[PDB]
């Protein structure tokens, strides 16, 4: 809903496409007026200068209306070129967009715009693409001791994914970049090493799920 | 606008410490322009400069909001024009602020114009960014407990209008 | 200043941002002409015997001031003509 | 650049024949200008991508990694990482010759100093806050901790760093200071900004240049090709030189256009870089440089910018039947 608000009243966000379209139209513009300079000729209008003249002096004259306006088209041509692959550029974004982002999920990092990407809907619109990027963003943040490892019995125990963390007594492991707390079991970390190597390794107790079970 | 023994030019005369030989007569730079000159009369060795130059620029809020303009003279010293001295040139009719904020109306070289206080135009280092400053301890993680998603719109030209 | 950005522009609506306009010029206060006779027309122009063209009499000169007035204003001459040369900057050219 | 002046020097004469071309005069500054804007976009693109400067924090415990090095230089008056004065002596009269005929330098938006900001905000959350500032507000997490994870990406099991830690803080550091004497010891390293900046120079000089050439016409001065020569032939000679440098204008306007569509690509590249190889991890094979990549620490450069990618490279073999 914030989007179509946007839109409503914004006329800047499509100044990618807006521009695109003027500069066109800009130098389309200029290749006509170019039609009335003189270009040092007698006059801008090719049959007034033929009218006027006996015509071996109008071959020297459409000269310079010639050799102005084959040059103001290599201007312009040359130009388009250029301009062209401006947009040939942007067009092959946009196809590694479209199918990047859209037909999969990006792993690139703000290729797709800020935060972790989720997925893209593109919208046409007249001689561009509109992609919707819909990202996940994290919001509300807890300051957290945290430690690399764990000692038990003089093992070390690591986490498989996320880190452990404590909000100051009980060590929890969690995934990373979403807090959800977990009492740590074997199943959640892996033993490698021992103590003494790990810098910042705490002591502590990884619970396991199996010891219990046995006790019956 | 000065003729120096059939030589004609237009600057500024200045004083000059770069030492000719003898016999030679104009200075000169990369460009074989025309650099320092000796003055017969009384031999002296003075350089030569170009005028103020540079472009106008006019510095406005939309003209929706305001028909106030600031003008900036890109690239002089401010005698040969409220005024203001830049690092981009003589800047007129907009007060100097010592605050900084968001650049708004980019100009050169930092600074940066904005409408807002009665109202002036005014002028202000830009403050790249607010600042922060991470809270960091090697023991210290902050892991969120929260999200939002958002949708952020970006927009690409495909392919412009074919002529022939 | 302001209106040159509305002809700029083309729109009697000029949207925010900068916007260059014109250039100025510094114009100079004065000239500095810093020099460190008489040519002789009356000799050359009224010299009483001109050789032929297959000997015909050179005259190196320089070191003087032109009369380029009176050139024009002698008026008696047939064929009077001058390729890359202005009468109103003949004073002014220093040959 | 200054179409009516350059073309025509402070003559009327030769102003008023220019206005028979129409709107060359006009366009040409609309394409400059089209160039000068974008440049401080570019420099936007890239090296601004962060919301917010962060700093780094008063006393450095990284682990063992010594970042003395890329940090900003607290003591000197710009500050500027040691490694980045390297780089701006080695790059490098045309101050106001190119200035006289209205050839000008326009003052690039940003500052060398605000660049030095930038980066030194995205060395300063990368450091401390890990990749997470490119996704939103910055989460500190210890430094040692975040390398568990760039091992993770490359597939290197955190337990590695855990317990060679020691080790690898050293070969980073003696690897940081190599890049010191391969900065200091030779100046062809830079070469693509040196190119950039001679070129640029380069074509300024010939554009410059032009104006002494006759082009057909009796002198290249302009007082004397049309002042000197009658009112009615003279036209027809300062056209030579208007022609002549008038076309002369538009070669140089179409080298930067076609040279900044250059840069407008490199440009781009940086900015994926930095958005990718910086503020994320890379997994794109040899995009940030050879090596299965771990973090990238950017560094200004004039006109340009520098990456010290951080990379894992592996050594010693045995070779082992398998099944
Ligand atoms: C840290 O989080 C743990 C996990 O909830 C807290 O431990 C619980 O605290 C509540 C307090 O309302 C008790 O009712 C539970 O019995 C506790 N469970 C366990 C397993 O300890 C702990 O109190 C929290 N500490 C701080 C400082 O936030
Ligand atoms: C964790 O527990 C170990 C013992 O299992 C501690 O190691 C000893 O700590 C005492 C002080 O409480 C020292 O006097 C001993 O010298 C330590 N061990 C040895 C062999 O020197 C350890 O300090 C505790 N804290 C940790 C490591 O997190
Ligand atoms: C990081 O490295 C710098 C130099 O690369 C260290 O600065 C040196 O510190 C020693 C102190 O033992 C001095 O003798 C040197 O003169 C210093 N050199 C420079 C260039 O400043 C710095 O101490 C190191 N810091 C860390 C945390 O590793
Ligand atoms: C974490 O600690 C810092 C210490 O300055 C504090 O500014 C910040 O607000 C704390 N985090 C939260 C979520 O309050
Ligand atoms: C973390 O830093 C503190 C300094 O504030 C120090 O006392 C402590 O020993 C450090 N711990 C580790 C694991 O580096
Ligand atoms: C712009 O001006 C028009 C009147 O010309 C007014 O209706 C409109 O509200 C203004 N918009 C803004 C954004 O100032
Ligand atoms: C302007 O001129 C003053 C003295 O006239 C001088 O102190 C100052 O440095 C000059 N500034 C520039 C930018 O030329
Ligand atoms: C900024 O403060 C200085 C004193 O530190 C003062 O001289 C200057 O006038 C101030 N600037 C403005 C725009 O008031
Ligand atoms: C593995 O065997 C090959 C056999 O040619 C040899 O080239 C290679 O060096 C061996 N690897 C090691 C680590 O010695």
């Amino acid at each position: 809903g914030k989007i179509q608000d946007s839109l409503s009243s914004t006329a800047s966000a499509l100044g990618k496409l807006q521009d695109v379209v003027n500069q066109n139209a800009q130098a389309l513009n200029t290749l006509v007026k170019q039609l009335s300079s003189n270009f040092g000729a007698i006059s801008s209008v090719l049959n007034d200068i033929l009218s006027r003249l006996d015509k071996v002096e109008a071959e020297v004259q459409i000269d310079r209306l010639i050799t102005g306006r084959l040059q103001s088209l290599q201007t312009y041509v040359t130009q388009q070129l250029i301009r062209a692959a401006e947009i040939r550029a942007s067009a092959n974004l946009a196809a590694t967009k479209m199918s990047e982002c859209v037909l999969g999920q990006s792993k690139r990092v703000d290729f797709c715009g800020k935060g972790y990407h989720l997925m893209s809907f593109p919208q046409s619109a007249p001689h561009g693409v509109v992609f919707l990027h819909v990202t996940y963003v994290p919001a509300q943040e807890k300051n957290f001791t945290t430690a690399p490892a764990i000692c038990h019995d003089g093992k070390a125990h690591f986490p498989r994914e996320g880190v452990f963390v404590s909000n100051g007594t009980h060590w929890f492991v969690t995934q990373r970049n979403f807090y959800e707390p977990q009492i740590i079991t074997t199943d959640n970390t892996f033993v490698s090493g021992n103590c003494d190597v790990v810098i910042g390794i705490v002591n502590n107790t990884v619970y396991d799920p199996l010891q219990p079970e046995l006790d019956s | 606008n000065f003729n120096f023994n059939g030589l004609t030019g237009t600057g500024v005369l200045t004083e000059s410490n770069k030492k000719f030989l003898p016999f030679q007569q104009f200075g000169r730079d990369i460009a074989d322009t025309t650099d320092a000159v000796r003055d017969p009369q009384t031999l002296e060795i003075l350089d030569i400069t170009p005028c103020s130059f540079g472009g106008v620029s006019v510095i406005t809020p939309g003209t929706n909001t305001s028909n106030q303009v600031a003008v900036l003279y890109q690239d002089v010293n401010c005698t040969e024009v409220n005024v203001f001295q830049t690092r981009a040139g003589c800047l007129i009719g907009a007060e100097h602020v010592n605050n900084s904020y968001e650049c708004d109306i980019p100009i050169g070289a930092g600074i940066c114009a904005s409408y807002q206080t009665s109202q002036s135009i005014i002028a202000y280092t830009m403050s790249l960014g607010a600042e922060n400053s991470v809270a960091y301890s090697n023991n210290s993680i902050a892991i969120p407990t929260n999200f939002t998603i958002s949708v952020t719109t970006e927009i690409l030209p495909v392919s412009m209008t074919k002529t022939s | 200043p302001l209106s040159e950005t509305k002809c700029t522009l083309k729109s009697f609506t000029v949207e925010k941002g900068i916007y260059q306009t014109s250039n100025f010029r510094v114009q100079p206060t004065e000239s500095i002409v810093r020099f460190p006779n008489l040519c002789p027309f009356g000799e050359v122009f009224n010299a009483t015997r001109f050789a032929s063209v297959y000997a015909w009499n050179r005259k190196r000169i320089s070191n003087c001031v032109a009369d380029y007035s009176v050139l024009y204003n002698s008026a008696s001459f047939s064929t009077f003509k001058c390729y890359g040369v202005s009468p109103t900057k003949l004073n002014d050219l220093c040959f | 650049v200054d179409c009516t002046m350059y073309i025509c020097g402070d003559s009327t004469e030769c102003s008023n024949l220019l206005l028979q071309y129409g709107s060359f005069c006009t366009q040409l500054n609309r394409a400059l200008t089209g160039i000068a804007v974008e440049q401080d976009k570019n420099t936007q693109e890239v090296f601004a991508q962060v919301k917010q400067i962060y700093k780094t924090p008063p006393i450095k415990d990284f682990g063992g990694f010594n970042f003395s090095q890329i940090l900003p230089d607290p003591s000197k008056p710009s500050k500027r990482s040691f490694i980045e004065d390297l780089l701006f002596n080695k790059v490098t009269d045309l101050i106001c010759a190119q200035k006289f005929n209205g050839l000008t330098v326009l003052p690039p938006l940003l500052t060398d100093e605000m660049i030095a900001q930038y980066t030194s905000a995205l060395l300063a959350g990368t450091i401390t806050s890990g990749w997470t500032f490119g996704a939103g507000a910055a989460l500190q997490i210890p430094f040692a901790m975040q390398m568990a994870y760039r091992f993770n990406g490359i597939g290197v099991t955190q337990n590695v760093l855990y317990e060679n830690q020691k080790l690898i803080a050293n070969q980073f550091n003696s690897a940081i200071g190599k890049i010191q004497d391969s900065l200091s010891s030779t100046a062809s390293a830079l070469g693509k900004l040196q190119d950039v900046v001679n070129q640029n120079a380069q074509a300024l000089n010939t554009l410059v240049k032009q104006l002494s050439s006759n082009f057909g016409a009796i002198s290249s001065v302009l007082n004397d090709i049309l002042s000197r020569l009658d009112k009615v032939e003279a036209e027809v000679q300062i056209d030579r030189l208007i022609t002549g440098r008038l076309q002369s204008l538009q070669t140089y306007v179409t080298q930067q256009l076609i040279r900044a569509a250059e840069i407008r690509a490199s440009a781009n590249l940086a900015a994926t870089k930095m958005s990718e190889c910086v503020l994320g991890q890379s997994k794109r094979v040899d995009f940030c440089g050879k090596g299965y990549h771990l973090m990238s620490f950017p560094q200004s450069a004039p006109h340009g910018v520098v990456f010290l990618h951080v990379t894992y490279v592996p050594a010693q073999e045995k070779n082992f039947t398998t099944a």
